[PDB]
């Protein structure tokens, strides 16, 4: 799929993902949720080749849910991101690789810190204050480089995110039909239903 | 008492199947002898054709393993030929892989390692044979190396195998105690064969015709067996002195 | 055919016991005693070497206490050669986990993995089980200091203090008597050595007949240190506690 | 398309009097797009230091692989691995993937704990060892680094003088490469102390 | 390459040039293309030097193992073992081999095995890049039951012309004579055969 | 004791009792023979007529391998068929690689090694047959006989089955009275006689005679069955000698 | 005794007891008869029921248009062997455009049964078969034993009380071989033959099973009211 | 790369230059191209540098085990046979071009090996990008019955031709002499005709020239006691 | 065919004994005596060449074997089992170490690999244990000189000095009285010869005794010169003459 954004503020991680799904000529859907909850305090958004994206995301989800039951314990965002990276790093030298890029937003309950990880289909992992995949960063990073502060509130993070989406809606040729926004904090995962 | 059926240890630390394989070795009731000259290695063995319906030319316990290596076997013919085919295959593969002719002692070690495996692995039985390998090695010269069902092997100055091995062994021991050298000091292989036959006659106390013996000779770059008429010429020379 | 010679190592008795597991446990009962004691500020591992010689090179010798990683160690009771097979497998598992998750393996996860391997040899394959019992001493940030044991059946359990090997009945009674929950490492060191001193089949307990190890947060600030005691250091702690 | 220049980056190592130095930039990118300014390329296993340039996924994978292997080495050997031995392990590990290689340019640096001798080495993506006395270079600005090192380097430099030489070699090489920069780190390594210094440089 | 084998009254003679090329560079000017797979069974090699060496080494192994079990192999048998390797691995091989041998029962025999892996028994055979230039000469000048001296001259004159016109061929002319008398090696230098 | 319960187990004598028990099955079978003549070999076998309901000349026992080797056996008939099937695979692969038809001594060892292999493990049973076989190759005529142990030798004459002692004695007379040799046509006649004489050990039921031969002059070195007039001539010669 | 635990063990007298025990299963089975002339070949089989509510177990199986058999012993083993025959008949037709010779079919069955008598782990087949067929050399009848022994015959019978039918055929040999071009009379002889093996019970409409193959007659099985004509 | 091999009276000598390149860039100025297969069997390699070392060490390792198994000193023909069969199996993909030389109980030997598995025998040989320059010298000055001193001279002269005339070759000359009944003498940097001249200027910086953001001590020691 | 013995032939008995391992140790007890002594600057291993026949050339049978240039081995028990273990030990030193790290393994780790092979023959399907006990002497840079014993069970122990086989009990007592931590290599060789004389019945000379040392580097045995860091093997087998010279000062 197309645009996926992420921003880590003071006490939460915010992920924004486009709603459009395009089958070449036509837009088949304009309400698609490009994300999966891996654990109560860990969310993963994704974008890449059709089919592979959901197949990969659900496979990861199943594995983390299996771990949670076996140990009666939630893995840290860092631990989840490493597991995901290894799967993609394994995938890139397979017969047919997963063509999937992901953002992992999680709140570490031990350290009481939000964390945002950016991983591409090759298995290239980086921890960032804000990140993106595809052409999304080309339009948004200049705004984020200017306005971002590490002590931002969740409301300030959403406002900076709106400015990013407005710039995308102005200068991008494709109509991505807006974004679904989700927040990850100490209380878990919730969706902002008006954006 | 299943420790006597397969190759596992008995309470005394013994392998009975290996010991019983040594007993099968003497089932043919044939005695063999091997000696070294200056330029050659000679091996002789008794030949017994009890049935008149047999083709005597096909009855043999001496094998041409490679051009340079010869092998005499003490034990039943099926196990003998099993070992012969394998040795031939090993010698050929060695030459292909390493670019030179397999030495006599190295082949002996290889076949001894294979025998060792049968004493340790339960599904394989030992072969009831003793293998005596002979050649004129390009590095070590005249060579005699002998393998048994236990997986044991060693080089020899001279050696004997069969029911009456002890009598032949002591006869050879006494000769080398006199001469104080590790071989038969003789130029031609013909006279070394004559030495071998003479000392077998002395040890066993029996006379031999041309059809009662079987002879193999190793020289530089070839091993060959003698015909009945070649042996007859050897027997005539012995009788004339 | 081959069926004739098969001992059938993985069958139940009429009473519902696994013959080979039971007999392996009988083997372990003749091995040198190993003791583990867990305290609030650390864990102690003490173990007795079996009837040694004066010509044995002790300072380079290891038959009881093995390091699995920087946070986890084991005490062995049984066939040493069997234990080393399992120990190497456990060391690899810890490294696999570290590579996958970029975090040190939790103690119980390592213990469960080794115990599952032991279990397999009792249910399938027709091979004899491993004649080994382990005491696992370890630390992680979830449960803190932990003591476990596993035996040839593949069953494992957690402990505050535990013994394996010879005279476990006598040893466990002595530990049950003197152990308290607010105990410290230095007190646990003394209890472990006193227990071995009374349960030993030898005439006296000396430095050359012992292996000793501690896992302490007595490492400079929030971190854990493993200490495999040297022969001279075992000799000193024996004098300090008043056994020699 | 070329895997060795997708992410960009550089590593350089030098020897001095009773010391070694190893340094790297901090950039990770997706071709033209700069993605991270905190992507360190130098790792250490005990007292042995390893720098890795090239495809970033393989940089991460190999670090995790050599951590794995040096940890098992230490448990069995009961001692930390030495630079000479580790060099052979890197070479072996790379060559086992001869026909499906990791797209990397590793650099080893360290001091042998027993002899005290300074040691550096470099590799191509498939295992060939380049063990130079003077310096080793790697990455997308290796040509530039060869030029700086060849003129700036002299033998038997003291630790604090060696720091200046390797720092100037890296900085000026990185500024002539589009895919290198965005910060830099320099390790000065002596027999029983190691100092790590982050450098101030242009951020374009 | 220029190679040939010719049967005559007393047996068979193999002939070859000594040039090995990598493009226009002569990588070896004194190559031995006449190769022994058994005492009196030899072959001539053309095509990939790697392929023909690998094949000849395998055939030598097969015939050594044959000899240990069944005694001396026939020339036909040797040709069959060559064919089996060339035919079954035709997709991966570039080899053109001439097999020549002497039995006492069959006397001198020649078998040629081209690229495809087919076998052809012939009175004489020519092969290699240089052979194209002497099809006319050889067809006009070959006779059956020639003497040793006549056969040596036929091969010498033939390969001389092949060398003269083919840039890929050159160096010395090697020959191997196979008869009941034994195995004789011959060599002829440029100053000799160029003035013919 | 218990050494005879499993194959490949050496007894304290150094004997394989299972192989010796396989010989008992061979000794229980019908008589079969082989005669080596001047330029070839002749094979013959006794076929017991269990009932009138057996179709004459249909249940053929002698088997061909390649086109130049004949095989006959006594004991468990299915075991013999299994051995011949292997022999045919061995002969096919030999001709595939080496072009020439398999020599008889070469073929003999292929069967020998295969039979010997069934004495090495307790997971297999030894062969319950002794096989007489041979033919013509480049070096002339060859006759072999192969036992359950894997043991084989070359023979001038060979016999196996229930009437082997009788047959052997008759073969020994032929060797003594013909040092210069026996012709192919003579050997067919003699083979018929020997089977008829050996039938005294199986005198309860009547039998059917079956003969085959390979000869350089008479069959061009190919294996063929003796049929029609030549078979009847041999039966008449045999019947005349017993009376 | 000590030598009947598996098929891989000879007894001291050279016997294979597991094979002999498999032969015993055939003797417990219901009687079936086979006989032929020069033009036709016939199978007659007495089917056995479990009780009065049960059906009568089928005894005859078709293998091709020109070949088929009757069974006596373990029925599942007959299904395995007949399936193998169906495949071999079929391989011959597809690859060589050739109907499989009855004699060659016997050779294939012999070899398949033999492998189960020389290897550890397996067991011998517990069924006997009577194969009839018409090929390029006319009519044929074969008898298969699970020892591996296959025999070509004019007539035979296997199963319980089969000796009575076998003696009858041995007397009638000269008569029934001459019944050429008359299928009904050849079946009559087969029905009269199997009657020499009956005790207490007689041939009823759902008891009798008949099969025939010949010159211009594909292998066909008759059951039910189709055999009332011959009762 | 330039590598040569030359036979002489009582043995054989091999030589090589010391330049290894990444395209037009010199990666190492003092590379070691003379590899040891066994004590008295040495080989020089051209082509893919990892392949020539990898294939040399594998065969060298197997040769050592073979020597222990047979209780005999290794032979050059064994190294040759094992090398060509390995290289033939990989159909040229292992880019190793070798000159193999040595002494053994059979005598002194000199062979060359191509990446596809073809081998050849000679009294003088050359391989690599500078092989044509080297072979020109060898074809001009080689004769039968060379002495040890004459062979070392000829071999090094052939490498020099490669050094000066081939851009793929440079720096120093390495030599290894293998004489019958003697220890093999490895002469590292036998010639050094390419030392760099003193620079015009010193480029040692004043201390404090580089701008620094942060300093910190790196903990290379293990977790401490107490 | 196929190996249908996929089950363990060594199993625990009701008393907790592993019968086949105990019986393997009994075989070792019947074997000829061998010993090892560690000095400050070296290690010595020794045994008797019990010749089966005087016609046999006992030089062609090597009881003391080189495993690596700095590691050697001797045994007591079944000779053929020892020979195949030496083959496997030599190969594993390369495959699991030298081809990875570019150097020979330290003594303790090679011993560990040999032990693993011996343990597996105690648990794997269709095999018996090895009927030998090994004594392995060696040197490496970081551990110095060391001496190890390996048993049929796979267990191994480090020793200052020890003996195995026929007269081991008496030999170990003899070594306890003579061994100290200040022994030079020549003193250890002297003690080894004294100890071994007690268990030998017949001839006692250089031709009936096999003895090797792990000592100083031997550049004369390297086979080549030119690499300063390569200084030669520390393993050296003493000649027949060298043994006899030390039997005069006995
Ligand atoms: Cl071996
Ligand atoms: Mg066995
Ligand atoms: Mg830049
Ligand atoms: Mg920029
Ligand atoms: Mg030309």
């Amino acid at each position: 799929m197309d645009i996926i954004l992420g921003i880590r503020v003071q006490d939460s991680v915010i992920l924004a993902s486009s709603k459009a799904v395009t089958r070449g000529i036509s837009v088949l859907k304009d309400s698609d949720d490009k994300t999966r909850q891996l654990s109560p305090h860990t969310l993963m958004s994704f974008a890449g080749e059709a089919g592979d994206t959901v197949q990969f995301a659900e496979y990861i989800q199943a594995n983390i849910q299996l771990y949670s039951i076996r140990e009666d314990y939630e893995l840290s965002p860092q631990a989840v991101s490493s597991f995901v990276r290894q799967e993609l790093a394994k995938s890139i030298r397979s017969r047919r690789p997963y063509q999937v890029n992901v953002l992992i937003g999680g709140y570490d309950k031990k350290k009481n810190k939000p964390e945002l990880y950016q991983i591409d289909y090759l298995g290239t992992k980086v921890e960032l204050p804000y990140g993106a995949h595809g052409y999304s960063g080309f339009y948004t990073f200049s705004l984020l480089d200017h306005h971002y502060r590490p002590d931002m509130t969740t409301e300030e993070g959403l406002d900076l995110l709106k400015l990013c989406v407005q710039e995308l809606e102005k200068r991008m040729p494709m109509d991505f039909k807006g974004v679904i926004v989700k927040i990850v904090d100490k209380d878990g995962i919730r969706q902002v239903d008006d954006f | 008492g299943y420790d006597r059926h397969i190759t596992i240890f008995s309470p005394e630390g013994r392998l009975y199947q290996v010991e019983y394989a040594f007993k099968a070795t003497n089932q043919t009731n044939i005695n063999s002898l091997a000696v070294r000259g200056k330029d050659c290695t000679v091996v002789i063995s008794q030949k017994k054709v009890p049935d008149k319906l047999l083709d005597p030319t096909t009855v043999s316990y001496i094998f041409c393993i490679s051009r340079t290596i010869g092998m005499v076997v003490n034990g039943p013919i099926p196990d003998a030929r099993n070992a012969a085919l394998r040795a031939k295959a090993e010698a050929a593969e060695f030459r292909y892989k390493y670019g030179y002719d397999m030495p006599c002692d190295v082949l002996a070690k290889r076949m001894a390692n294979l025998s060792q495996i049968y004493t340790q692995r339960a599904y394989m039985r030992p072969l009831g044979v003793i293998l005596t390998f002979v050649s004129v090695d390009e590095e070590l010269g005249p060579s005699i190396y002998k393998t048994d069902p236990a997986g044991y092997y060693v080089g020899y100055k001279a050696t004997a195998t069969g029911p009456k091995q002890q009598e032949i062994t002591t006869n050879l021991e006494n000769h080398f105690k006199k001469s104080k050298i590790d071989h038969i000091n003789e130029e031609s292989w013909e006279k070394v064969v004559e030495f071998a036959i003479t000392h077998m006659i002395d040890a066993l106390g029996t006379e031999f015709s041309k059809n009662d013996l079987e002879v193999g000779v190793a020289t530089k770059d070839k091993f060959f067996t003698l015909s009945a008429e070649n042996i007859e010429e050897r027997l005539v020379a012995i009788a004339e002195q | 055919g081959s069926r004739r010679y098969d001992s059938r190592t993985t069958i139940f008795s009429p009473e519902g016991r696994l013959y080979q597991v039971e007999y392996a446990l009988e083997s372990i009962s003749h091995a040198g005693t190993a003791i583990g004691i867990m305290a609030s500020d650390g864990i102690v591992l003490a173990a007795e070497r079996k009837v040694t010689s004066t010509l044995l090179e002790q300072d380079t010798s290891t038959e009881k206490l093995y390091k699995l990683n920087d946070k986890i160690a084991v005490a062995v009771a049984g066939l040493t050669a069997d234990a080393e097979i399992l120990i190497n497998t456990a060391r690899i598992h810890a490294q696999n986990y570290l590579k996958t998750y970029n975090e040190d393996i939790p103690v119980e996860i390592l213990v469960r993995r080794l115990s599952d391997i032991k279990q397999g040899y009792t249910q399938h394959g027709g091979l004899r089980p491993f004649g080994v019992s382990f005491i696992y001493a370890g630390y992680d940030d979830r449960y803190g200091y932990q003591l476990y044991t596993s035996n040839p059946s593949g069953n494992y359990t957690g402990w505050k203090a535990i013994s394996v090997g010879a005279n476990t009945s006598a040893a466990q009674t002595l530990l049950q008597m003197d152990y308290k929950d607010d105990m410290k490492v230095d007190d646990a060191i003394e209890l472990a050595l006193k227990t071995l001193s009374k349960t030993t089949d030898s005439s006296a307990l000396t430095y050359d007949r012992l292996e000793f190890a501690t896992i302490r947060k007595g490492a400079n600030d929030g971190e854990v240190y493993q200490k495999i005691f040297k022969p001279q250091e075992i000799k000193d702690i024996l004098v300090k506690t008043g056994i020699t | 398309s070329d895997p060795s220049s997708i992410n960009g980056g550089i590593v350089v190592a030098m020897t001095g009097k009773d010391c070694v130095a190893i340094a790297c930039d901090l950039r990770l990118g997706s071709q033209s797009l700069g993605v991270s300014n905190k992507f360190e390329k130098i790792f250490h296993y005990g007292h042995v230091f390893l720098g890795i340039t090239g495809l970033a996924t393989d940089v991460t994978t190999l670090n995790e692989m050599f951590r794995y292997k040096t940890n098992l080495y230490k448990l069995k050997e009961e001692r930390a691995i030495e630079p000479e031995t580790f060099t052979q392990l890197v070479s072996s590990s790379l060559y086992e993937r001869r026909f499906g290689p990791y797209f990397v340019g590793p650099v080893v640096a360290g001091i042998n704990s027993k002899s005290g001798k300074p040691f550096i080495a470099g590799f191509d993506l498939i295992g060939c060892i380049d063990e130079a006395k003077d310096f080793i270079v790697s990455g997308t600005a290796s040509d530039q680094l060869f030029g700086m090192c060849e003129s700036l380097y002299e033998p038997n430099l003291e630790p604090e003088d060696l720091f200046e030489t390797i720092s100037q070699a890296l900085l000026n090489a990185a500024d002539r490469d589009a895919l290198s920069g965005w910060g830099a780190v320099v390790y000065i390594i002596k027999k029983d102390e190691v100092v790590k210094r982050y450098l101030k440089m242009r951020q374009d | 390459t220029s190679i040939m084998a010719v049967t005559f009254k007393d047996g068979v003679i193999l002939g070859a040039d000594s040039r090995t090329t990598t493009g226009a560079y002569i990588a070896n000017r004194v190559t031995d293309k006449l190769t022994r797979v058994h005492d009196k069974i030899w072959c001539c090699r053309s095509g990939s030097a790697a392929d023909t060496q690998a094949i000849a080494d395998i055939v030598q192994y097969h015939l050594e193992l044959y000899t240990s079990q069944y005694g001396t192999p026939s020339t036909e048998t040797a040709a069959s073992v060559f064919k089996e390797l060339c035919y079954e691995n035709k997709d991966n091989l570039t080899a053109g081999i001439i097999v020549a041998g002497y039995d006492d029962k069959n006397k001198g025999e020649v078998y040629t095995i081209p690229l495809g892996g087919s076998v052809h028994k012939l009175p004489y055979a020519i092969a290699g890049s240089g052979s194209t230039f002497i099809y006319g000469y050889c067809d006009k000048n070959f006779r059956e039951n020639m003497s040793k001296e006549e056969t040596v001259d036929f091969i010498k004159h033939s390969l001389s012309q092949a060398i003269k016109w083919d840039g890929s061929s050159g160096g010395v002319i090697r020959m191997v004579v196979l008869t009941a008398a034994g195995v004789e090696r011959l060599i002829f230098y440029p100053d000799e055969y160029e003035q013919l | 004791t218990g050494y005879d319960l499993s194959n490949s187990v050496f007894s304290p004598d150094g004997r394989n009792f299972q192989v010796e028990y396989a010989v008992k099955a061979v000794e229980n079978g019908t008589t079969s023979i082989g005669i080596k003549c001047n330029d070839g070999v002749v094979f013959a076998v006794e076929k017991l007529i269990t009932s009138k309901l057996l179709v004459p000349q249909k249940n053929v026992k002698i088997q061909v391998v390649d086109r130049h080797i004949g095989c006959v056996y006594s004991g468990l008939i299915p075991d013999g068929r299994h051995l011949v099937n292997r022999g045919r695979e061995e002969a096919a692969s030999f001709k595939k690689l080496y072009k020439t038809p398999i020599p008889i001594p070469a073929f003999a060892d292929r069967l020998g090694q295969y039979v010997q292999a069934h004495t090495l493990y307790n997971s297999v049973r030894p062969f319950g047959v002794s096989t007489i076989f041979g033919g013509v190759d480049k070096n002339g005529a060859h006759l072999y006989m192969l036992e359950p142990s894997g043991s084989y030798w070359g023979y001038k004459g060979a016999a196996t089955g229930k009437g082997r002692q009788s047959a052997k004695a008759e073969l020994e007379k032929l060797v003594d009275h013909h040092p210069e040799g026996l012709s192919a046509r003579e050997a067919v006649k003699q083979a018929a006689k020997i089977i008829y004489l050996a039938h005294e050990d199986n005198k309860e039921k009547d039998f059917e005679l079956e003969i085959s031969w390979c000869s350089l002059s008479e069959t061009n070195g190919l294996h063929k069955f003796v049929k029609g007039d030549l078979l009847q001539e041999a039966i008449d010669f045999a019947q005349k000698e017993i009376n | 005794n000590n030598y009947d635990g598996d098929t891989v063990t000879f007894s001291p007298t050279g016997r294979l007891f597991q094979v002999e025990y498999a032969l015993e299963a055939i003797k417990q089975g219901s009687v079936t008869v086979g006989l032929r002339s020069n033009t036709h070949a016939v199978l007659v089989a007495l089917k056995r029921n479990a009780d009065e509510l049960s059906s009568y177990q089928k005894k005859i199986i078709k293998c091709d248009e020109h070949m088929g058999l009757s069974l006596a012993g373990l029925a599942p083993d007959a299904r395995v062997l007949s399936n193998y025959l169906r495949q071999q008949c079929n391989y011959s037709s597809l690859v060589f455009n050739r109907k499989l010779a009855v004699e060659r079919a016997g050779h294939l069955l012999c070899d398949k049964a033999q492998k189960n008598t020389q290897s550890y782990g397996g067991r011998p087949y517990g069924v006997g078969l009577l194969i009839i067929g018409y090929d390029k050399s006319g009519a044929h009848l074969l008898e298969f034993q699970p020892s591996g022994n296959v025999t070509e015959l004019y007539g035979t019978a296997i199963g319980a009380r089969s000796q009575g039918a076998k003696t009858y055929l041995e007397r009638t040999l000269d008569t029934f071989i001459k019944i050429d071009g008359n299928p009904d009379e050849l079946i009559k002889a087969g029905v009269e033959a199997i009657s020499q093996s009956l005790r207490d019970e007689s041939l009823t409409v759902d008891n009798l099973s008949i099969a025939i193959v010949g010159k211009d007659t594909p292998f066909t099985i008759y059951d039910g009211e189709a055999v009332a004509k011959y009762i | 790369t330039t590598i040569v091999g030359v036979k002489f009276n009582n043995g054989v000598v091999i030589a090589a230059d010391t330049r290894s390149t990444q395209g037009p860039i010199v990666a190492d100025k003092n590379c070691a191209k003379l590899h040891r297969i066994s004590p008295k069997i040495w080989c020089a390699g051209a082509g893919t540098a990892a392949d020539t070392e990898a294939v040399t060490q594998l065969i060298g390792s197997n040769i050592e085990l073979h020597s222990l198994y047979t209780s005999r000193e290794p032979r050059v023909v064994s190294a040759l046979q094992m090398l060509k069969q390995h290289l033939f199996k990989y159909q040229g993909h292992i880019g190793a071009y070798l000159i193999v030389a040595g002494v053994d109980p059979t005598g002194s030997h000199l062979f060359s090996i191509d990446a596809h598995g073809s081998t050849d025998v000679g009294y003088y040989l050359s391989l690599g990008s500078g092989s044509l320059a080297a072979m020109a010298v060898l074809e001009s000055h080689w004769k039968q019955d060379l002495t040890k001193e004459e062979a070392i001279k000829l071999a090094s002269d052939a490498i020099q031709a490669g050094i000066w005339n081939d851009l793929g070759s440079g720096s120093n000359v390495d030599v290894c002499v293998m004489e019958i009944g003697k220890d093999a003498e490895y002469l590292r940097n036998y010639l050094t005709p390419n030392v760099r001249e003193e620079k015009q200027k010193s480029y040692k910086f004043p201390r404090g020239t580089t701008a620094v953001l942060k300093e910190s001590i790196v903990n290379i020691c293990d977790i401490q006691e107490e | 065919m196929t190996d249908r013995y996929s089950f363990s032939l060594t199993t625990f008995s009701p008393s907790g004994k592993l019968g086949q391992i105990d019986y393997a140790l009994t075989a070792v007890k019947q074997g000829v005596t061998s010993l090892g002594i560690k000095a400050t600057n070296g290690v010595v291993i020794a045994t008797e060449k019990k010749s089966s026949s005087p016609l046999a050339m006992s030089e062609t049978l090597s009881k003391v074997s080189l495993l690596t240039p700095d590691i050697g081995a001797v045994y007591s028990g079944m000779g053929p089992d020892y020979r195949v273990l030496v083959d496997k030990s030599r190969k594993v030193a390369h495959t699991s170490y030298k081809r990875i790290y570019g150097e020979y393994p330290p003594t303790k780790l090679l011993v560990s690999e040999v032990a693993k092979i011996m343990q597996e023959a105690t648990q794997s399907g269709g095999v018996r244990p090895f009927g030998v006990s090994l004594l392995i002497a060696g040197h490496d840079e970081f551990n110095g000189f060391s001496l190890y014993q390996v048993d049929p069970s796979g267990s191994y122990f480090p020793w200052k000095a020890t003996a195995i086989g026929k007269g081991s009990v008496a030999a170990k007592t003899f070594l306890e009285k003579r061994w100290n931590d200040e022994l030079e290599l020549e003193d250890a060789i002297h003690i080894a010869l004294l100890t071994l004389k007690e268990s030998v019945e017949g001839e006692f000379n250089g031709d009936t005794i096999e003895l090797a040392i792990i000592g100083d580097e031997n550049p004369d045995l390297l086979g080549y010169t030119g690499i300063p860091t390569d200084k030669g093997p520390r393993f050296r087998k003493l000649t027949s003459q060298e043994i006899n010279d030390r039997l005069e000062a006995l």
